[PDB]
């Protein structure tokens, strides 16, 4: 119903910038929230950033607050994750998610959620 | 079966005379079929206000002032509204507390989803106003 993909990964030196995207597709109302998820080889998924696609407001991880910016555009039915500052432990696949109800309540016709396939984040230096 | 039977909507029994059927006074209404007198019309006053008129057929319907909101069936009373992320208390509008959220002008403050008790992580944290995301399962 819905489709999620990923755009904007690549390699970057610390301090540098980069802008992951994720274009959702289809069945674009049933989604309420949405988010970044990153997985590290070795440690776990770990939640980066929420936002609620109705009011705006958004949940960061200490690990990125000041950092990351999460953005939303209903006119391109897109959501952004500005990520600024970049440090060697921010390599990682960037996952994008969505939900389709409050709680655990999900829209009755469609997935209690979606995922993109992830872009790959690398910072190292030369 | 009885004279007075197919007596229409809108009319009663009538004795005094060469009327079977005769048709409601005005701000009075009989929706039945052979009513022995008429039903005086529901007055929509003060906190209420007149959604629908009355008619002979059918009873007036009473809407609820703005600020208020309709309660129990047929309007039968008016409870003042709040807005979102309050509760009407004995005194009053009141604030949600904390680990309680309401999204409606009407109702009370419910308490957020527990995103454990059902097997996910959270996605969003809830707010006064609004519940609270879970995410998907763990590890
Ligand atoms: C969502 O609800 C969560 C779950 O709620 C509870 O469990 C489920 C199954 C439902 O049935 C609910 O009805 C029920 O309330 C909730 O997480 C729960 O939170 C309470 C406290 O709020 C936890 O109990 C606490 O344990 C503290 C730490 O002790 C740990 O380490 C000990 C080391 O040995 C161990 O004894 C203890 O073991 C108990 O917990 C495990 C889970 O790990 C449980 O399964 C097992 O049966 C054991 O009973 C535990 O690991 C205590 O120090 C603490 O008590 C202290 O504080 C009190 C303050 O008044 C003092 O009076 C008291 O004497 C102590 O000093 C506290 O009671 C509960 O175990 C936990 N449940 C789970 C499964 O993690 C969660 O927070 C909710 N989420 C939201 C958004 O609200
Ligand atoms: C989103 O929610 C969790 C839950 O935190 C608790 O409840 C919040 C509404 C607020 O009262 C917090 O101050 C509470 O701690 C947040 O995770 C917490 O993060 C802090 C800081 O690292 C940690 O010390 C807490 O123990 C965490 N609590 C638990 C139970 O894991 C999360 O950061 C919130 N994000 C927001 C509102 O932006
Ligand atoms: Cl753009
Ligand atoms: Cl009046
Ligand atoms: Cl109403």
């Amino acid at each position: 119903q819905v489709q999620l993909v990923e755009s904007g990964g690549g390699v970057v030196q610390p301090g540098r910038s980069l802008r992951l995207s994720c274009a959702a597709s289809g069945s674009t109302f049933s989604i309420v929230a949405m988010g970044w998820y990153r997985q590290a080889p070795g440690k776990q998924r770990e939640l980066v950033a929420s936002i609620i696609t109705g009011d705006g407001d958004t949940n960061y991880a200490d690990s990125v607050k000041g950092r990351f910016t999460i953005s939303r555009d209903n006119s391109k039915n897109t959501m952004y994750l500005q990520m600024n500052s970049l440090k060697p432990e921010d390599t990682a696949v960037y996952y994008c998610y969505a939900r389709t109800g409050y709680g655990s309540s999900w829209l009755m016709g469609h997935e209690y959620d979606y995922w993109g396939q992830g872009t790959q984040v690398t910072v190292s230096s030369l | 079966q009885d004279p007075c039977s197919n007596c229409p909507a809108g009319t009663f029994c009538d004795n005094n005379r060469n009327q079977i059927c005769s048709p409601c006074p005005p701000n009075s209404f009989s929706s039945a079929g052979g009513q022995r007198t008429c039903d005086i019309c529901r007055q929509c006053k003060g906190v209420f206000r007149t959604r629908k008129e009355c008619s002979s057929t059918s009873n007036a319907e009473c809407d609820c002032t703005p600020g208020f909101h309709c309660l129990g069936a047929g309007c039968s009373m008016c409870e003042q509204d709040c807005k979102q992320g309050q509760e009407l208390t004995k005194k009053g509008c009141k604030d949600c507390c904390f680990g309680t959220f309401n999204d409606q002008k009407r109702g009370i403050c419910r308490p957020w989803t527990n995103c454990s008790l059902d097997g996910k992580s959270v996605l969003v944290n809830g707010t006064k106003e609004r519940d609270v995301v879970c995410g998907p399962s763990p590890l």
